[PDB]
């Protein structure tokens, strides 16, 4: 059934699983037409498919051409997501295929279930967690590869950089969701925190800066402060 | 006109015959039902006074044999049986009539209710859903599960309705996943109508039989089957015009006949609201939508 606070440690056991987040698949800018009506212009998007144990991120990049001449794009986006994820599972060797796929939004359950009928033994699950994966396009290197794509493409990342050399996947996932929660609540502030010190850099093969353990604790404190702040600024407390 | 005699009525029971019924008393001198219209299937059904648990009954067609009821004190129920001695049968029936020991099937002449509920129902198809080939009539009761329910336990005592499952490889063509799930016409017309049922008459007959088992026995799996067969049509953008017209009539008479007090347990809110208001056929069931809105507007 659904994934929640009570069964949180299952994310880090040794059964292969993937999160799928579809919130950045269909992206638009809304603008006025010469006649003063409103229209949308699609921009490139991405499916965010993440192994929470290993950090392996399968970024399937959704080029605007896939929407040409289609109707009801928000509904099509869920099915295209399910179509791309099922193609990815087929692409992977049997022993790498997931035993569960957790979708971050319940409207992905039926599209994915239907695309995965060939895999009766892969559990398709919702979650009650409010995860912040929509903020993946606030990671500069991910946003850049999405916006530069001229055709469909799947780029592979480790969203944990080398953190697992020093910390467990539970701690790595907690750090990731704190960073992304901060970027979602106040992107400018969050990015200022991450980059204010020019001496700590992002390796070419990494997404986040090369913080020492001590520096991560400071960073993590700063991100909690930010989220608490915004929560007051927002609610006046 | 045909007759189903009773040997006796040793236990107090409410006896149904089609949409009619009446409470009979323990050892009250009851010897059956006469004047039963030829040309239709019929169902004779029972609810004991001392245990309103287990409604049960028999589907039959008088053209296929001489049938009677006899209480079995070991198995504790009224059993249908076939009398093969035709002379012996006519003699018994004539004596019981002479002694006016039979109630009369009380068909009002204006009334096409039973015809309209059983228009497409055929004994030969009932006997394939309810497997027991040594008898020409078919036993059904409240508790019998369907083959699909058994998948999700005694197979000899199951209702073998045609399995409908909207999230199944049979329903969904590889490569048309979204198309086939949002518009079920392929599954209705190619898979079910052309492939399994052969024609819409057989489809409507199974649907009508499932409704009647849901209504007369409270058979839950039959209710599930009735709604699935409605929903498959309503969820198809492409349905022959004659099938939509006939479905509207079929459903109209089903809703008309349903006991007002059972509408809470025999009608699935989600399916009906979807079918009348969101589906491809939301505007195609005028008679059914009018009677539903005037009779069960709470459900909607
Ligand atoms: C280009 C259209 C096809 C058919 C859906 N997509 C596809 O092969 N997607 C894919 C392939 C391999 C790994 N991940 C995703």
């Amino acid at each position: 059934g659904a994934m929640n606070s009570s069964n949180y440690a299952e994310l880090f056991n040794n059964d292969i699983k993937l999160f799928v987040d579809d919130t950045n698949v269909y992206r638009v800018t809304v603008h006025k037409t010469f006649e003063g009506n409103v229209a949308t212009k699609a921009i490139n998007g991405c499916i965010f498919t993440l192994n929470p144990k290993t950090g392996h991120l399968f970024l399937k990049i959704i080029h605007t051409s896939v929407w040409a001449g289609q109707k009801r794009l928000s509904q099509l986006a869920k099915w295209k997501t399910a179509e791309e994820v099922s193609a990815l599972v087929r692409s992977l060797p049997k022993e790498e295929q997931p035993k569960q796929i957790i979708v971050t939004r319940k409207a992905m359950l039926d599209p994915l279930e239907v695309h995965m009928l060939d895999f009766p033994n892969i559990a398709i699950r919702p979650t009650e967690l409010r995860l912040p994966f929509s903020a993946a396009m606030s990671i500069d290197k991910l946003s850049d590869v999405v916006m530069k794509a001229t055709e469909p493409q799947m780029v592979l990342f480790n969203i944990y950089d080398d953190w697992l050399d020093r910390i467990s996947s539970y701690t790595a996932f907690s750090r990731l969701t704190l960073l992304l929660r901060a970027l979602k609540t106040n992107e400018e502030s969050a990015k200022m925190i991450l980059l204010s010190d020019p001496t700590i850099t992002i390796k070419s093969y990494h997404l986040w800066p090369s913080f020492t353990d001590e520096q991560w604790i400071t960073i993590e404190s700063q991100m909690r402060d930010l989220i608490l702040t915004e929560y007051g600024r927002k609610y006046n407390v | 006109m045909n007759t189903v005699p009773f040997t006796s009525a040793p236990i107090e029971v409410t006896i149904g015959i089609d949409q009619y019924s009446f409470n009979v008393k323990e050892n009250q001198p009851f010897h059956g039902i006469k004047d039963i219209p030829i040309g239709h299937v019929h169902v004779i059904h029972f609810q004991h006074a001392d245990n309103s648990s287990m409604r049960y009954g028999y589907w039959f067609d008088c053209r296929m044999g001489n049938f009677y009821i006899q209480y079995d004190p070991k198995d504790g129920l009224y059993k249908m049986m076939e009398e093969r001695d035709g002379a012996k049968f006519e003699n018994i029936v004539h004596n019981f009539k002479e002694r006016q020991m039979m109630v009369s099937y009380p068909k009002i002449d204006e009334d096409d209710t039973w015809y309209n509920l059983t228009e497409f129902v055929q004994m030969d198809k009932i006997r394939k859903i309810v497997r027991k080939d040594e008898n020409q009539f078919s036993y059904v009761d409240s508790s019998m599960t369907t083959v699909q329910e058994n998948e999700l336990s005694d197979p000899a005592h199951s209702l073998n309705y045609t399995v409908i499952n909207f999230k199944s490889r049979e329903a969904i063509r590889p490569g048309h996943e979204m198309e086939d799930f949002l518009d079920k016409s392929y599954y209705l017309n190619t898979v079910m109508l052309q492939g399994i049922f052969k024609n819409s008459s057989n489809y409507f007959g199974e649907l009508q039989f499932a409704f009647l088992n849901a209504m007369f026995f409270g058979n839950y799996g039959s209710s599930l089957q009735w709604h699935a067969m409605i929903e498959l049509i309503c969820s198809s953008a492409t349905v022959p015009k004659h099938m939509l017209d006939k479905l509207d009539e079929i459903l109209y008479y089903q809703i008309k006949t349903l006991p007002e007090q059972y509408s809470d347990i025999l009608l699935n809110e989600r399916v009906w609201n979807i079918c009348l208001y969101s589906s491809f056929q939301k505007n195609s069931l005028h008679n059914t939508e009018k009677i539903m809105e005037n009779k069960y507007p709470e459900l909607l």
